[PDB]
RNA sequence: AACAGAUACUGACACAGUCCCUUU
RNA sequence: GUGUAGUAUCUGUU
């Protein structure tokens, strides 16, 4: 997601695994969050696709439902040839929201 | 973060970058491009009577220490 | 963004409005105009509409010396889109003047722009580099390109 | 303004020529790689000829190519590394005749980058892993494996990166079922970039490193790293495991070394030097390529030298320890960039510049007259000699280094020819390329009469040669037969008194005589079924068949005959007559699938053809009708799914799909047209005759229409004999001719004339149509200098006190090595040689020759005339002196003037004029000339002692490359800037520039399309068109209106017309041997249609090697107003499902799209 | 220039989420 | 309605 500067990409060398998206993140681009013209499949590194993490959401980590894709603009800009777009951080909004809810 | 992405790649500079190393990167990339394409190598091997293997060997030799020693 | 190819017929209609928006009076107007420029340039890529895109680049370039992160991101996105649509030669010509500026706060911005240009399509930068006259001890001229059959 | 890119000839320059088993059979094929074309070749194992099966285009720069097979497998695969950041595995399909992509994986950005792999493509000898590497820091390993479904799979890449290192070569090590290992020639540069003194640049040596792939732990680790002595350039893999030892052979300058890890003392052997070599002793000596011929009995290597000598390396070893290396001289061939030795004893030599050759190894070259050399022996010499261990069987024509082209009409033909100046070094030549198929005449016999129709029916069906040759006169006949002596048979049983109209093959051995009085049947056996047609209205037309005799009378009175197994004639009681006569009619060949010929087509005066069914129930009863724009002339039916070629009274050929009713009609362009069916390349073709010969062949299910390159003929008949199995017996100008078309030679028949050096430019003398050619080479000797050097060397060798009395000097001065076979004695980086040649282009014989001195490098030529004189031609040659290329520096220059009196056949010296720099361009204008010396532009006029300078200008940015002028406007090409517009003012004598460009360009050539438009090429392979704004007065800038990327450097742009009656086009030729054109659209609807077709094909038919077509065409500048025609024409070879899908997206049927795509090509070219 | 207060604006930013090793 | 990152403009005290 491009709306949170704190998040961090893994972007290691990609493997043969295919990324997945949950219900909330379905139909989006893993780089810019765009609903227009999915173009190319998303692949992730074998460290991300291991054990419990297998078949989870690329963006937030929820249960995987549908495949991930790159939008046409990212493919034109060759932003797809950069490594696994899996997010490794947990974010500041999520933890604070959880703590506020569990107040 | 954009700066982590650009840091890893070889060839990118920053504020405290000198001219010699910039042109060294230019020359190395130019030699690699010459090696890559085919008709440009044919041009170089016709301009001077040398076999393509000799031209490739010379270009590879020039990759180490181009543009002279540093300051 | 929604219309990719059939958007070259409406660049003329919105060009004066974009020029008005990109004027140095307010930050958000320039931010959103830069976003429009980025999306339009990515859309019209490959269909030979570089004439108006050059004018839009000329109008959007003076905004890179900003400090707010959102405007910075919008301007960098617009510059990347214009680099894709126009070609690395024009962007290299633009960024080639301040790359060794005496001020420290200008070289870093020019180097960020140059790195963004360089990571994408460096093999074109090979053919688009400027001639440098060599120094007393260092050879700076690529004599191989001057061979003539 | 949109243009449409087309190609007439593809590149013929081989870069990689790997070999293996790709068809899955026991026959081996060769997969060669042009710059961007992937081609597969199959040499004939009986006649030695090489054939082509697939010529797919990949739209990318191929950087590496290797093949492998999995253990226990039979079919090999193909691995491709290219400019796209992907690795692709391919697989040949003999059934579909196409390449299928099996896998592709992305690992980085696109383009020929420094730190993106794709340069080296080492593969495991067994087939367990593959490795792709970059020039710097990047190495990735993939693991290949098979599944339960008998399909290959690929694993995730394994990284083996290393900072601040350079890679020279990477090869796979044969380890024999152990952990796969890879060896590389690494070299570090970390410290050398940190030593201001500069000694750290020295004392840095290559290190041989081994990378072992740990299959158990799934990671790659480097184990051994030993410094080397010299600098190696490439490695060789030694067959190990069960046969031979492991390790790699390292090739360096003047050395070859064997090394192996663990415990091994290395062995070094010096490379033998040529005896009595004329080269400078300063230079070194390296190998260029190699090969391997491992076999159960033993294995040996082959190696190629710079001079062109093939050695034969044999390793001598203990039980497991190697002891010595044994080098022996095998033969000498032209220098090549890749060699491959196959089974059956064949050697394929892919020359890096020029033609390609195929040799058959007759002897292995052991214990022969020549001695051997070994590392155990304590600088060896050898005597080169003509071929002994090789025999040439085939040659593949190619024009790899095309340097200058000029389309004109220097002969008396009506069609322009192409005069190319290809070639490099002593193998350079000038060729005459003209559209058409080559014709070879063998035997010509004169017939004193007017032969109108001849046939070549065989005596029997199982006979392999045509025994009957019935030459028919106007009122008489002439019978002939095939044999060593062709004569006239008298006792043949044929009544030779009435003219013959056709010769049928009714039975296995039966023939009939067709005359304008009926038909008499004369079978080979003693049986004649005579059947005359009494009356003033005799038979007019005739249609022979393998089992039928269908004829007709006046008024369209058709006659039908059928053969029964008994051997009689069946006449139907029907004589249906139409209102008009027959203009053309014939039967089709009898196919085994159906009983007989499917249908009969009869052309009529009313221009309506009728397709009469051959069933007795509806005999002589039509079933359909078809009209024609003009008078029908022939109705030949071509086989191979069939079509029907129609002849017309006007010079247009019409093809109709096989059907009783008319279907898709294809038209192609004042005399009657006659078609004859012959056997071409094992395929049934046709031969039309409209104004010249026209042979339409269905080669690989593709239809071509290319004329036979010969003078006009009239009649033809197929030829079959032991000497010439495939040919034509033709009659023209009342003589008997023999034709032979064995080699295909699709288009642009070639006739070459040899040269001495690399040609630079040539001009045409307008009065006499003669060429003035200037040649120049670097690192070369003139004749006199090399002769004097030879004399000095012989004197020194005599004085060397080798017994004071040595007889070797006579042999040495009597020893002359043919330079076109043994190469040229390269000397040094400052030497040059040049020569000026006046050549007749109709027949390539020199009419004059002028040799310059040492270090005289010609760079310009011009044929002009001056105002001060009248009828006085002149030749101006620009010459350099003491030119150093890489440390660029020159010492002066000169300009020569000649006189050219005797019809442009003599060159007598007039004077020479010193200049301060090298004159790069000379262009006459307005009775004077321009000479561009360095960055200075000057005007000169003829005098008596020298040329006098009038005007000058010193504002050109850099070196001046070329000059083009029109009217009072002259355009200046620059080495780095694009174009400069400068005007000459006569009243003031000032040259002032008024318009230039914005984008710098390394232009190599320029052509003027109009008063304001210039088309310029580029060093990097781009083509651009630039136009000056209309409101310009001769500061100001020019606007770019077109961009493109051919992918191959262009050295000639020229606008002219190729086919008579067509439209002019912008013909260009490139440095790799390709010939293409750019054409405009005749309608806006056509432009939108082609644009949409290109978009859809780009969408659903991506490039084979993983590149992006639009990104490829926008490699340096974004593409503008050019539509790629190769991608568009790729539609015609796609799968039917995709074809119908795309066509329905086009709102057309696939045949309509095919016709639309073909029409523009057949119009412009 | 630093400390503090107030008012507007951007990010198709998010809303019992849920934890998916927590070890003997 | 609330919380997570930022930004701009005003006012008071040194
Ligand atoms: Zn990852
Ligand atoms: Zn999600
Ligand atoms: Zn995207």
């Amino acid at each position: 997601a491009k709306h949170h500067p704190d998040l961090i990409f893994c972007r290691k060398q990609a493997g043969v695994a295919i990324g997945r998206l949950c219900e909330k993140c379905d139909g989006k681009c893993v780089i810019c969050d765009s609903y227009v013209r999915p173009c190319t499949l998303v692949r992730i590194c074998d460290e991300c696709n291991y054990g419990s993490y297998q078949g989870r959401c690329v963006i937030c980590g929820g249960p995987g439902v549908s495949d991930a894709y790159y939008c046409k603009e990212c493919t034109i800009q060759e932003k797809d040839r950069d490594g696994c777009p899996k997010i490794v951080n947990l974010g500041s909004s999520k933890t604070d929201l959880f703590y506020e809810r569990k107040k | 973060q954009l700066e982590h992405l650009q840091s890893k790649y070889i060839g990118t500079g920053h504020a405290d970058t000198t001219k010699w190393e910039w042109l060294v990167n230019q020359h190395r990339d130019s030699y690699c491009s010459y090696m890559g394409h085919f008709d440009l190598l044919n041009y170089f091997a016709i301009a001077e009577n040398e076999s393509k293997a000799r031209v490739r060997f010379n270009l590879m030799e020039k990759m180490l220490q181009p543009c002279g020693p540093p300051a | 963004e929604y219309i990719g190819e059939m958007g070259k017929d409406y660049i003329y209609a919105v060009t004066p409005l974009l020029e008005d928006a990109l004027m140095d009076r307010d930050l958000v107007h320039r931010q959103t105009a830069s976003a429009v420029v980025q999306h339009m340039s990515l859309g019209v890529y490959g269909f030979g509409c570089e004439d108006s895109l050059n004018h839009l680049l000329n109008y959007v370039w003076p905004n890179v010396f900003e400090t707010s992160p959102h405007v910075i991101q919008a301007v960098m996105g617009a510059l990347e889109g214009l680099r894709v649509a126009i070609g690395p030669c024009r962007m290299l010509q633009y960024c080639l003047q301040g790359l060794f500026h005496p001020a420290r706060k200008v070289r870093d911005v020019y180097w960020k722009i140059y790195n963004s240009i360089y990571i994408g399509s460096q093999d074109a930068l090979i053919a688009h580099y400027p001639r440098i006259y060599n120094d007393d001890k260092n050879t700076y001229i690529r004599y191989e390109l001057d061979y003539i059959l | 303004m949109f243009l449409y890119n087309l190609t007439l000839q593809r590149a013929t320059g081989i870069s990689f020529a790997i070999h293996g088993n790709f068809s899955g059979t026991k026959q081996q094929e060769i997969v060669v790689s042009r710059g961007k074309i992937l081609e597969l070749l199959r040499p004939d194992p009986n006649t030695g000829k090489v054939h082509t099966l697939l010529t797919v285009e990949v739209f990318g720069v191929i950087r590496s190519l290797m093949a492998f097979r999995l253990t226990g497998g039979t079919k090999d695969y193909i691995v491709v590394g290219s400019d796209s950041g992907r690795i692709v595995i391919l697989e040949y399909q003999p059934s579909k005749n196409m390449f299928e992509k099996i896998h592709q994986e992305t690992f980085g950005k696109s383009g020929c980058r420094r730190i993106v792999p794709g340069q080296f493509l080492a593969v495991d000898p067994k087939g367990r892993a593959v490795m792709i590497s970059a020039i710097e820091k990047q190495k990735l390993v993939y693991i290949l494996n098979r599944d339960a479904a008998a399909r290959l799979t690929i694993s995730s890449p394994l990284e083996a990166h290393k900072a601040n290192t350079l890679v020279y070569h990477v090869v796979g090590v044969d380890v024999g079922f152990e952990n796969p290992m890879f060896a590389c020639l690494e070299m570090d540069y970390e410290e050398a970039d940190n030593d201001p003194t500069g000694e750290a640049a020295a004392n840095t040596q290559q290190t041989l490193t081994f990378y072992e792939l740990d299959l158990g732990l799934n990671h790659v680790v480097r184990k051994y790293s030993e410094p080397l002595e010299e600098h190696g350039n490439f490695l060789i893999t030694v067959p190990g495991g069960s046969d031979g030892p492991s390790g790699v052979l390292i090739c360096s300058e003047n050395y070859i070394t064997y090394k192996n890890f663990g415990d091994q003392p290395d062995i070094r052997c010096p490379i033998p030097r040529r005896r009595n070599d004329l080269d400078d002793p300063e230079r070194g000596m390296i190998f260029v390529c190699s090969a391997t011929h491992k076999t159960k009995s033993m294995f040996f290597f082959l190696a190629q030298t710079e001079q062109g000598d093939i050695f034969k390396i044999t390793l001598e070893t203990d039980e497991d320890m190697v002891t010595e290396i044994r080098l022996k001289y095998f033969d000498t061939v032209p220098v090549a960039a890749a060699m491959c030795v196959l089974k059956t004893g064949f050697l394929f030599v892919a020359s890096e510049f020029g033609n390609h050759y195929l040799y058959q190894i007759a002897h292995l070259g052991d214990d022969d007259e020549e001695p051997e050399f070994s590392s155990a022996m304590p600088t060896f010499f050898f005597q080169p000699r003509p071929l002994k261990n090789l025999v040439l069987v085939d040659e593949l024509d190619s024009l790899s280094p095309i340097l200058f082209c000029q389309i004109a009409d220097l002969a008396n033909e009506d069609t322009p020819q192409l005069y190319v100046a290809c070639g490099r070094g002593p193998r350079s030549s000038l060729r005459v390329l003209r559209h058409g198929l080559e014709v070879s005449e063998m035997a010509v016999s004169e017939l004193p009469g007017n032969p109108n129709a001849v046939w070549t029916v065989r005596r029997h069906i199982e006979d392999e040669f045509d025994a009957y040759i019935i030459v028919s006169f106007v009122n008489a006949t002439l019978v002939l037969s095939i044999g060593e002596t062709v004569e006239e048979v008298t006792d043949s049983g044929f009544l030779g008194t009435t003219p013959t109209l056709s010769c049928s093959l009714l039975g296995d051995d039966a023939l009939v005589q067709v005359y304008p009085d009926g038909i008499r049947h004369i079978r080979a056996d003693k049986r004649v079924n005579e059947w005359k047609t009494p009356g003033k209205k005799t038979i007019v037309k005739c249609a022979v068949n393998q089992r039928q005799v269908v004829i007709a009378l006046t008024g369209g009175e058709l006659v039908y005959f059928e053969m029964d197994p008994s051997g009689q004639l069946n006449e139907y009681t029907e004589r249906k007559e139409m209102s008009a006569d027959v203009v053309c009619m014939s039967l089709a060949n009898v196919p085994p699938g159906e009983q007989r010929s499917r249908f009969l087509a009869v052309g009529l005066v009313d221009n309506t053809v009728r397709i009469i069914s051959l069933d007795p129930s509806d005999c002589l009863q039509p079933l359909s009708m078809q009209a024609l724009p003009a008078q029908p002339e022939s109705l030949c039916i071509v086989e191979m799914f069939l079509y029907l070629n129609i002849g017309l009274q006007n010079g247009v050929l019409l093809r109709t799909v096989l059907d009783p009713v008319t279907g898709d009609l294809s038209d192609t362009r004042s005399r009657p047209v006659k078609l004859f069916r012959v056997r071409m390349q094992g395929q049934e073709a046709v031969l039309a005759m409209s104004s010249r010969s026209w042979l339409s062949y269905s080669y690989q299910s593709r239809f071509h229409l290319t004329p036979l390159s010969y003078e006009t003929l009239e009649f033809a008949s197929g030829f079959a004999s032991e000497q010439c199995p495939e040919g034509i017996v033709a009659i023209s100008t009342n003589t008997l001719r023999i034709l032979a078309l064995e080699k295909l030679g699709a288009v642009f028949n070639q006739v070459a004339f040899p040269l001495q050096y690399t040609p630079r430019k040539f001009v045409i003398h307008p009065e006499s149509n003669n060429l003035i050619i200037i040649e120049t080479d670097h690192n070369a000797y003139t004749e006199a200098t090399k002769a004097q050097r030879k004399q000095q060397m012989a004197e020194e060798m005599v004085e060397a006190a080798g017994e004071l009395a040595a007889e070797m000097a006579a042999a040495f001065l009597n020893e002359n090595l043919p330079e076109s076979i043994f190469g040229a004695p390269k000397a040094g980086n400052g030497q040059w040689a040049s020569v000026i040649r006046v050549m007749n282009p109709i027949q390539g014989n020199t009419l004059d020759l002028v040799q310059l001195e040492q270090n005289e490098a010609a760079f310009s030529v011009a044929v002009c005339r001056f105002s001060n004189t009248g009828e006085d031609w002149y030749v101006l040659v620009g010459v350099a002196k003491d030119l150093i290329l890489n440390p660029r520096s020159v010492a002066g220059g000169f300009v020569y003037t000649y006189k050219l009196v005797n019809n442009g056949e003599k060159l007598e010296f007039l004077h020479k004029t010193p200049v301060e720099e090298v004159p790069a361009a000379i262009a006459p204008f307005q009775g004077r000339v321009l000479i561009g010396v360095g960055k200075l532009l000057r005007v000169y006029d003829l005098g008596k002692k020298k040329l006098l300078r009038k005007c000058e200008n010193k504002h050109i940015a850099n070196y001046i490359s070329g000059i083009q002028t029109i009217g009072h406007r002259v355009i200046v090409s620059d080495v780095q800037e694009s174009f400069i517009w400068v005007r000459y003012k006569r009243n003031e004598n000032q040259l002032i520039i008024f318009a230039d460009d914005t984008y710098p360009r390394w232009v190599t050539t320029a052509s003027l399309l109009d008063y304001d438009t210039v088309a310029g090429a580029d060093k990097f392979g781009n083509i651009c068109v630039v136009r000056l704004p209309p409101n310009t007065n001769d500061s100001q800038k020019a606007e770019v209106i077109m961009n493109y990327h051919v992918g191959e450097t262009v050295l000639s742009l020229q606008k002219t017309t190729l086919i008579p009656g067509g439209s002019e086009s912008l013909v260009y030729t490139t440095l790799s041997g390709g010939i293409g054109i750019l054409v405009p659209f005749t309608s806006h609807e056509d432009h939108d249609f082609f644009q949409h077709v290109e978009m859809h094909l780009r969408s659903e038919h991506p490039p084979l090697c993983g590149r992006d077509h639009l990104s490829f065409r926008s490699y340096y500048f974004p593409v503008k107003n050019v539509i790629d025609g190769d991608l568009c024409e790729q539609f015609n070879s796609m799968e039917p499902n995709k074809q119908k899908n795309v066509s329905e997206e086009l709102d057309r049927t696939p045949p309509e799209v095919s016709k639309k795509l073909e029409d523009i090509r057949t119009r412009y070219a």
